[PDB]
């Protein structure tokens, strides 16, 4: 009974029949090694976009950035990454500064909560203050 | 219940003066060893479908099955003599080794010098006459599988026989849960495994094994006819065929959830068999017949009416009786049309798809017809040339059997079963 | 793709979480906020024109050999089977999530209720989000996953009924695709466990009913968990006074 | 860019590929400039490879802009004139009546523009379909298309 | 469309003909060159033993080819299996030797 | 000792596969044990002439 | 050495057996094996998790763990003693011709006993789901079990808000199901000749000192030496229903494929495991379907073969429905969230 | 995203609420959207921009 370790943490007679020799020498085109390297990058899974979702205690994850400006910053990262992948100063393919007018675009951020309010104060902090307003103490 | 009488019938001469087997075929048959009681001696495992197995001496799977039945009919003549010896005479230069019939070997020189054995054609023998075989119970269960298979082949001049039973009491305990394990497998694989498993140890009727095999046979035959399909399932189970009418068909078990049919209570059953000579090139029917023989080895099925079989096949104590169920015959070409009609009426299939299925079935039938006739005539010239080694590579057939028989009636009866 | 039929061009793509027989807040998905149908992406015309104008095949090309040598290494590293298993797990998780949330929210999802005698409140979006996040982490650690699983659902009113997708033409027509849920064995097992809990609450450390505080002094040895009927009064006993807020 | 366009053919639903605005003639261009003529040639051959559904309109309007001062075509409202930049025609509600109906263009006033509109209407490439995958065993994930 | 089915429990392996029948590794076969060229190693490994010792004869369709001669003295034993096996094993999906 | 939780032993006329859910959970039942085989995915690729 | 099924070339005799194990004839790290026919470059794929890759390709997908095995008891409730006690007795031990054996008991001997919930309190598993639900005896405090979800700004560490009880209970039940999602495993037996249970075939759990487990598994094995409540309970039971009840007809060597056995368990977990098995069984496929699918995907440029031997105890769960695939695709589309960084690598990689 | 507006019950002053209401109405009467701005800018620029 062989245990499998977990990925993550949770709670707590003659022989040599004829024709078996190796004398064929074939050079594949395209080469095997070239193809495998390309297909390794393709089979990569997609990135986790968990920004704007709650956490273990209920506080929204992510930074406090405006909804509109968050999308524009993410566009600049893609172009910068795209240029690096092609090993160029800039990339021919750009996700930012296109001719299109995407002024109304929105992207997820940690500025807003699930109820639709602002996260100027953490959700956990808001609960503690509200419940403390009703506390009573022992008489003298 | 448990079978009480163990009897079997040998093969009959096709107009010849001897068993249609010779030394060359007999020697070529033994491929898995010297023992004639192994499954590989009867069948083969293509494992990919989409093909027909052929050879110079064994053109078809039905050819192999018929030749092995002839070989057994010839060889079993020796130990069943009243003197009961097993190595004092020869049949076509072969003798038995050890009283337990472990293997067949070339005869010794003095036996070869002695004259051979003249074998009658249509003999019915009881397994309890042989002292060792009657004395050992575990011994009978190992060979009666092949004995039942060859008996089911030799009862009638048409193809092999199968048994279909519909009943709700069979689904008694966790049989549904156990059958739910066979979802991804194919009928050929299931039948092969079940045929192998039958010889491990004696089993009793009403056992999980018997209920499993009866349910599997019934499901296969119902799906083959077309009564149950994707939109009409027998407790969510149904067999699906990827291309109906092809030369080599593959059937896979499958599950459908919301669509389920209604089954009346009671016990119903019948016997079915193909009459067209086309069965020699279809493994599914042979596998079903072999599974039926395995079932008969351990259970007692209803008797068979005398008037449905030739005269020599009448009044076998355990196989045929005065009043019994009728035999139902059909042809594959007409069954394809019946299947397509039922599926089109139920809405699974459309008219154009039916048209392609029919055309492909016609092509397959023509091909197999031509091949079978060519092989039969070649056997004819060989028999004419050699008058002391007469032989048949395949079970003889006539031109009459190539036409429609009782296909509509048998389809109606099978549909009435449900 | 439509060549020049303006009335049939697509303009908008959206995703919805609520069933079709309800009226709720209009909460459009973020994908609808693009001027184009999708995220814009710019290309260089010069490179495309040069590629279109200057290309050649190898001077000795055999398509069969080339494509055999190209396909063989590619298919040896496939992941479709793992992808299928992950898809099945994701569908199960979504169904279990909606089934569980329906029992603490005011969702109109038609599921039978077995634990309504246990006190609770009408959870809001934040409460439901926290509960759903806990369920997500629980199933992820149970099945040893590490990447995304239901995270996109945990952004804005997790109270939901059924997922659907739509797109819109210029002339106003819309196309709506609503997948048909086959079922969830995990959800069915959870419902069965709740049904059993409805009778076996004591084994789980929970007691059902109310309590009575009052002084009783005697030498009798009856268990306080099985009190005699002489010490219990209810809302129908004469003289009892019922209090409110 | 070529391979990226080929790849983006498969993800029309979530990604839209368009030609960058810097590839257009500067300040609208003119038909009196050799550089502007070559710009128009390059843009015309590069446009049909994108997934942008307004590409024919942009291809027509770039020449319409370049031809200003020599040929005239009617317009719908007084707000928009022939000098509107081709890059702005990015939404189907901006398709002009003159482009939609060729008959409004008079051969006397706009001979070259009439021919260009006719060529766009008659010889723009046509979409098609192909079969892929093994739906019987693997299944399919298509949403708006047959599996 | 060639498919090979392995033998089991003493049965013989079979290959699929164009008519649709499966045949064992014996008799007279007719092969276009491209089939062996595209399945060199598998075909060599499955067929060389039966060619050398069994009863399998294969006609390779080639059309034109360069040849080589080796002269042998007729008064002594001589075998060509080494040369034939070398030729068969150095066939490759993109070239052939003399 | 609660006999109702050991029905298949205490009850003399009960089928060996009877359960009393959801009212009562029995502590003596019939269990089925298996041993499957999980082989890897294997493929032989042949070229087309 | 060489395999005559797939034409692979091997070097050692043990490698031949290891390889034919994959084909089904009588290393586990491999998950995908491909061999070409016009060259000598086999390709094997293993998990990306391996500490050292011996020139093998990697599985970068986040595959879930579906198949797990358990060889312990299929129970989740245990009996615990609360108030211990010791009582004089008349019969002390069993005596054979010159030997003595102690008198074991199926239940705790104490003044009072109670049932407590404990998921997988007696189980041997190869993989741990790690979602156990454990309760202390009622004498100790168990308040922590009902204050895990939203009792975070509580005003007292001991105690829970009565407004979150339903959520806590639902999460507990989900944990129960998730931790009991397993498959039972077949183990060895032994033929007992104890006078009380003669001729019965009793399971043996893996590891040493299994003999203690017999008294817990089979209450009827103990006789009725004394007069007590336990002895009356034993005397009020039948004897034939014990140990192995039924077995499969298919055999691997001398071992049956599946078995039905009488033993201690609980019907809730039994039903859960049965439903889980049914769900996995409805996904099985065979290598011929894989052949067809790969050949169809290849668009007629290559052909794929997957030889195999007949069997009915192989599980290859890979079949799902178009609706499930569409739901997963919708989730994947929602994941984008108008973030170009998510989508750029895909376009670049296929480019 | 943020809710556009909400209505709440809280301690407040009727006079102050009324004053803010009139102020908001006056401001709302002057609102314009980007489409009109674009049209006006184009018309003022005479098609050169």
């Amino acid at each position: 009974m062989k245990r499998i370790p977990r990925k993550t943490k949770g709670k707590s007679p003659a022989t040599t029949e004829p024709g078996t020799s190796n004398r064929e020498q074939y050079k594949a085109r395209p080469g095997i090694a070239s193809v495998q390297r390309a297909t390794e990058s393709a089979e990569m899974p997609m990135k986790n976009n968990d920004e704007g979702t709650p956490d273990k205690k209920g506080n929204t994850k992510g930074d406090l950035v405006n909804e509109h400006s968050e999308a524009k910053d993410e566009a600049d990262e893609a172009t910068k990454k795209q240029a690096k992948d092609t090993d160029k100063s800039k990339a021919q393919v750009t996700y930012s500064d296109t001719g299109i007018n995407n002024a109304n675009e929105l992207s997820r951020s940690g500025n807003v909560d699930n109820e639709g309010g602002s996260n100027q104060k953490p959700m956990s902090t808001r609960i503690a203050e509200a419940t403390s307003a009703i506390v009573s103490k022992h008489p003298a | 219940m448990a079978r009480a009488a163990f009897l079997f019938k040998t093969v009959g001469f096709g107009g010849l003066q001897n068993v249609p087997i010779n030394d060359e075929l007999s020697s070529h048959l033994l491929r898995a060893g010297n023992s004639p009681w192994q499954l590989t001696q009867f069948l083969d495992w293509i494992s990919l479908g989409r093909g027909l197995a052929t050879s110079a001496l064994v053109p078809t799977a039905g050819s192999r099955y018929y030749q092995m039945s002839c070989l057994l009919s010839g060889t079993l003549q020796i130990p069943f003599r009243p003197n009961h010896r097993w190595g004092d005479i020869r049949f076509l230069r072969l003798v038995w080794s050890a009283p337990t019939l472990d293997g067949l070997v070339v005869a010794p020189p003095q036996v070869l010098a002695q004259p051979a054995l003249q074998a009658q054609a249509d003999r019915v023998y009881d397994c309890d006459d042989y002292p060792f075989l009657a004395r050992d119970p575990r011994f009978k269960h190992r060979v009666y599988q092949q004995l039942s298979a060859v008996t089911l082949l030799n009862l009638t001049g048409f193809g092999p026989i199968s048994y279909v039973r519909v009943d709700e009491d069979m689904w008694s305990g966790d049989v549904n849960q156990l059958l739910m394990n066979y979802f991804g497998h194919t009928f050929a694989e299931i039948a092969y495994t079940l045929c192998q498993a039958s010889a491990n140890r004696p089993w009793e009727y009403d056992g999980t094994y018997a209920r499993m095999t009866q349910i599997v046979l019934s499901l296969f035959w119902l799906s083959y006819v077309g009564v149950i399909h994707q939109q009409n399932t027998y407790r969510t189970f149904y067999f699906q065929c990827n291309r109906r009418g092809d030369a080599a068909e593959v059937w896979i078990l499958s599950c459908s959830l919301n669509h389920s049919a209604q089954i009346r209570p009671g016990n119903r059953s019948l016997f079915v068999m193909p009459t067209s000579p086309d069965w020699n090139m279809d493994v599914n029917l042979i596998l079903s017949s072999t599974l039926t023989g395995c079932l008969c080895s351990g259970s007692q099925l209803p008797l068979i009416d005398n008037n449905s079989v030739p005269a020599v096949s009448r009044n076998i104590h355990g196989w045929t009786g005065r009043a019994g169920n009728q035999l139902h015959g059909f042809q594959v070409r007409r069954m394809v049309t019946e299947f397509c009609d039922r599926l089109r009426r139920d809405g699974v299939m459309t008219q154009a798809q039916q048209n392609q299925v029919e055309a492909l079935a016609d092509q397959t039938q023509q091909f197999k017809r031509d091949k079978l006739e060519t092989w039969a005539r070649e056997d004819d010239q060989y028999n004419q040339a050699h008058p002391n080694s007469t032989m048949f590579r395949t079970k003889p057939f006539t031109n009459a059997q190539w036409g429609r028989g009782n296909t509509g009636a048998t389809s109606a009866a099978i549909a009435a079963l449900i | 793709y439509v060549r020049l039929d303006r009335d049939r061009v697509p303009t908008m793509v959206g995703v919805t979480r609520q069933s079709r027989d309800t009226i709720t807040q209009p909460a459009l998905s973020l994908s609808t906020t693009n001027t184009t149908v999708g995220v814009p992406l710019a290309l260089d015309a010069r490179a495309i024109t040069v590629a279109l104008l200057s290309g050649k095949y190898p001077p000795d090309l055999v398509t069969n050999v080339w494509y055999a040598d190209a396909i063989y290494p590619m298919y040896a590293d496939t992941e479709v089977f793992s992808n299928l298993q992950r898809d099945m797990i994701t569908c199960e998780a979504v169904q279990t999530l909606v089934t569980l949330v329906a029992q603490i929210s005011e969702t109109q999802y038609p599921v039978d209720r077995y634990l309504d005698w246990i006190p609770s409140l009408r959870a809001s979006a934040a409460t439901a989000a926290t509960f759903a996040e806990w369920v997500n982490t629980s199933m992820k650690t149970a099945f040893d996953l590490s990447d995304m699983l239901l995270e996109p659902l945990l952004s804005g009113d997790p109270r939901m009924t059924q997922l659907a997708i739509q797109y819109q033409q210029y002339n106003g027509r819309t196309f709506n695709i609503i997948p048909e849920m086959p079922g969830s064995v995990i959800a069915d097992c959870v419902q069965l466990t709740a049904e059993v809990f409805n009778h076996e609450y004591n084994l789980f450390g929970i007691a059902r009913g109310d309590i009575i505080i009052g002084r009783v002094q005697s030498t009798h040895l009856w268990s306080p968990l099985a009190p005699p009927p002489d010490l219990v009064f209810d809302r129908d006993t004469p003289g009892v006074h019922i209090f409110g807020r | 860019s070529f391979r990226v366009a080929l790849a983006g053919w498969l993800y029309n639903g979530v990604v839209t590929t368009v030609i960058d605005d810097s590839s257009y003639p500067k300040d609208g261009g003119s038909v009196t400039s050799l550089e502007n003529l070559w710009d128009f040639f390059i843009l015309a051959l590069a446009l049909p490879l994108t997934t942008d559904p307004c590409a024919p309109v942009k291809a027509f309007m770039t020449l319409a802009n370049m031809m200003v001062g020599f040929e005239t075509i009617p317009m719908d409202n007084q707000i928009y004139t022939q000098s509107r930049r081709a890059s702005a025609f990015s939404t189907p509600h901006t398709w002009p009546r003159c482009f939609m109906n060729i008959q409004l263009i008079s051969p006397i006033d706009a001979p070259i523009l009439r021919q260009w509109a006719e060529i766009i209407h008659r010889y723009w490439p046509n979409p098609s379909q192909i079969r892929y995958g093994a739906p019987n065993v693997f299944g399919s994930a298509n949403l708006f298309t047959p599996p | 469309d060639c498919r090979i089915s392995f033998g089991m429990n003493g049965a013989a392996p079979m290959i699929r003909d164009e008519t649709g029948l499966m045949v064992p590794f014996e008799g007279n076969w007719i092969f276009p060159l491209a089939l062996w060229q595209m399945n060199t190693r598998y075909f060599n490994q499955q067929f060389d033993a039966w060619i050398k010792t069994g009863e399998l004869r294969i006609r390779i369709e080639m059309g034109a080819y360069p040849y080589m001669l080796h002269y042998y003295d007729p008064r002594q034993y001589a075998n060509a299996w080494n040369l034939t096996s070398a030729w068969l094993e150095e066939i490759t999906p993109t070239s052939i030797p003399s | 000792i609660p006999v109702e939780r050991y029905n298949i032993l205490t009850n003399p006329d009960a089928p060996p596969t009877q359960i009393q859910l959801p009212e009562v959970v029995d502590l003596y039942n019939v269990v089925t044990r298996y041993a499957y085989e999980t082989p890897p995915i294997t493929a032989v690729v042949m070229g087309v002439p | 050495y060489q395999c005559h099924v797939c034409s692979a070339v091997l070097f050692s005799p043990l490698d031949l057996d290891a390889h034919v194990a994959s084909h089904g004839l009588h290393i586990q790290r491999h998950i995908t094996e491909f061999i070409s026919s016009w060259q000598n470059h086999p390709i094997v794929q293993v998990s990306a998790d391996v500490e050292n890759k011996k020139t093998a390709q990697l599985l970068h997908a986040d595959t879930p763990r579906l198949v797990t095995w358990d060889a312990g008891l299929c129970t989740s409730f245990k009996i615990v003693p609360i108030v211990p006690a010791q009582v004089p007795q008349d019969v002390l031990a069993y005596t054979f011709f010159t030997s003595s054996y102690a008198i074991q008991s199926p239940f705790p001997e104490a003044a009072v006993s109670r049932i407590v919930v404990h998921t997988r309190w007696a189980s041997n598993v190869d993989f741990d789901r790690d979602s156990s639900v454990i309760m202390a005896p009622p004498t100790e405090n168990n308040i922590h079990l009902f204050k895990q979800l939203l009792n975070t700004e509580t005003l007292s560490v001991r105690g829970a808000n009565p407004l979150m009880f339903r959520a806590n209970v639902l999460h507990m039940l989900l944990e129960f199901v998730l931790d009991n999602l397993y498959l039972n495993r077949h183990t060895g037996f032994s033929q007992d000749h104890t006078p009380f249970t003669e001729g019965a075939n009793l399971r043996s759990l893996p590891g040493p000192d299994a003999e203690k487990w017999y008294s817990i598994m089979y209450p009827t094995r103990m006789g009725t030496p004394n007069v007590s409540k336990i002895c009356n309970f034993v005397a009020s039971c039948v004897r034939n229903r014990v140990g192995r009840f039924d077995r499969a007809q298919m055999m691997n060597g001398a071992m049956s494929e599946w078995v039905d056995v009488f033993e201690t368990s609980d019907a809730l977990t039994v039903s859960i495991r049965g439903r889980w098995m049914a769900r996995l069984a409805r996904m099985n496929i065979n290598p011929t379907e894989i052949e067809w699918a790969l050949t169809e995907c290849a668009q007629g440029y290559v052909t794929v073969t997957s030889p195999y031997a007949p069997s009915v105890n192989r599980l290859m769960p890979y079949r799902i429905s178009n609706a499930e695939r569409q739901i997963s695709q919708i989730i994947r589309i929602m994941n984008i969230g108008n973030n170009a960084t998510v989508i750029q690598p895909v376009l670049q990689d296929i480019s």
